[PDB]
């Protein structure tokens, strides 16, 4: 399967495609600070680390 | 002389026994070089 020992060839094509296809998506939302406790408001504003 | 005059000859076997369809029943021959039907054309095609 590696010698050089086989015959004059010239005609490769492709012949069949397979693939994985990405069919569905995931999303990191990656941000810095803790989403899940206090903001506050627009006047008395939180910035939870 | 002044008038026999002497022939030498060479048989052109090709001429005389190829003609007509027997080279076309023989198998299993390694071929090199022929010219195609339009079938084998189509499929010998990639390569040319």
């Amino acid at each position: 399967r590696s010698n050089n020992d086989v015959l004059a060839t010239s005609t490769m094509r492709v012949h069949a495609i397979k693939s994985e296809l990405f069919t569905q998506l995931e999303y990191i939302l990656t941000i810095g600070a803790n989403l899940r406790k206090s903001f506050g408001t627009a006047e008395k504003p939180k910035f939870p680390s | 002389n002044d008038k026999v005059c002497e022939l030498s000859l060479v048989p052109d076997v090709v001429m005389t026994y190829t003609q007509g369809n027997v080279l076309n029943t023989l198998n299993n021959v390694n071929v090199i070089r022929q010219h195609y039907t339009q079938t084998e054309y189509e499929q010998n095609l990639e390569q040319i």
